[PDB]
């Protein structure tokens, strides 16, 4: 039920999370060029 | 069992639904301490062109 | 009888002082890179990407 | 206790909201950076050639005199 | 036994709840810090453009000697 509404919260998470590391790995390579 | 479990394994799969957001939050806010730094020296690289702008454009007109 | 050796003396400290602001600004510059570089690994193993 | 749960429903459901947001974030940053991260690549290039021609043209200039 | 089993539950519930408001703050600041950091990128975006047109006047120049 709202445990459903649960599982797909942290679905919706585990998502973001991946983006942002890819994002910060980008930033890294940023931060290396200056 | 089932009356207290059902909780155990909600309260459970929480603290992963936490776990994940202090990831997140941990990742945003490195981001943000890392911009903010590059900005920094990118003002200076500012620096640097507006300078030598200044004395090549200067070094030129006859 | 001239009095001016001092000259010699205040310029050259002043020329001492060109020595201290650029080469020093050059060492300050290299460690900070170095452990800038170390943030930079810090995290990277934080969240482990290669 | 429903009240218990229901502030937690609600806490939630507040959450996963600002996750959206989040997301959208994340995704256009990506993005734009990438962007940036060529702009740089740019310059890179660019000073690399103006290093090279102020050389070669100081060489001219006192080479004149 | 069952006593203990309720009292038990009870903990057991609130420390999720609380975990709830631990995930708020968290997202909170995560998007508080989402803005800011994009604030940044924008206008480090007008800067760097900035500098690529310096690279270019550059370009122009030595293109003159």
């Amino acid at each position: 039920g709202s445990n459903r509404r649960l599982q797909q919260t942290q679905a919706q998470v585990d998502e973001v999370v991946d983006i942002m590391r890819v994002n910060v790995d980008k930033v890294l390579e940023r931060d290396q060029k200056l | 069992g089932s009356a207290l479990s059902e909780i155990e394994t909600r309260h459970s799969e929480i603290i992963k639904l936490e776990n994940s957001i202090r990831e997140l939050h941990d990742m945003f806010m490195d981001m943000a301490m890392l911009v903010e730094s590059q900005g920094e020296m990118i003002d200076r690289i500012e620096y640097n062109v507006e300078h030598a702008v200044d004395y090549v454009e200067r070094a030129v007109s006859d | 009888g001239s009095k001016l050796p001092d000259a010699a003396k205040k310029f050259e400290e002043a020329q001492e002082a060109l020595r201290q602001a650029e080469e020093e600004r050059k060492a300050k510059y290299a460690k900070m890179e170095a452990e800038r570089e170390a943030v930079r690994q810090g995290i990277r193993d934080k969240y482990g990407i290669k | 206790g429903s009240a218990r749960e229901n502030e937690m429903d609600e806490n939630l459901e507040q959450v996963s909201g600002i996750i959206g947001n989040l997301r959208h974030m994340a995704l256009d940053m990506g993005n734009e950076i990438d962007t940036q991260n060529r702009q740089i690549d740019r310059i890179m290039e660019k000073a690399d050639s103006n290093k090279t021609r102020i050389d070669e043209a100081n060489q001219r200039a006192t080479k004149m005199l | 036994e069952l006593e203990e089993m309720q009292r038990r539950a009870d903990q057991l519930a609130d420390e999720s709840l609380e975990s709830t408001r631990r995930m708020l703050q968290l997202v909170e600041e995560s998007k508080d810090a989402g803005i800011r950091t994009l604030v940044m990128l924008d206008e480090q975006g007008e800067q760097l453009d900035r500098v690529e047109e310096g690279m270019n006047h550059i370009n122009q120049d030595m293109k003159e000697a």
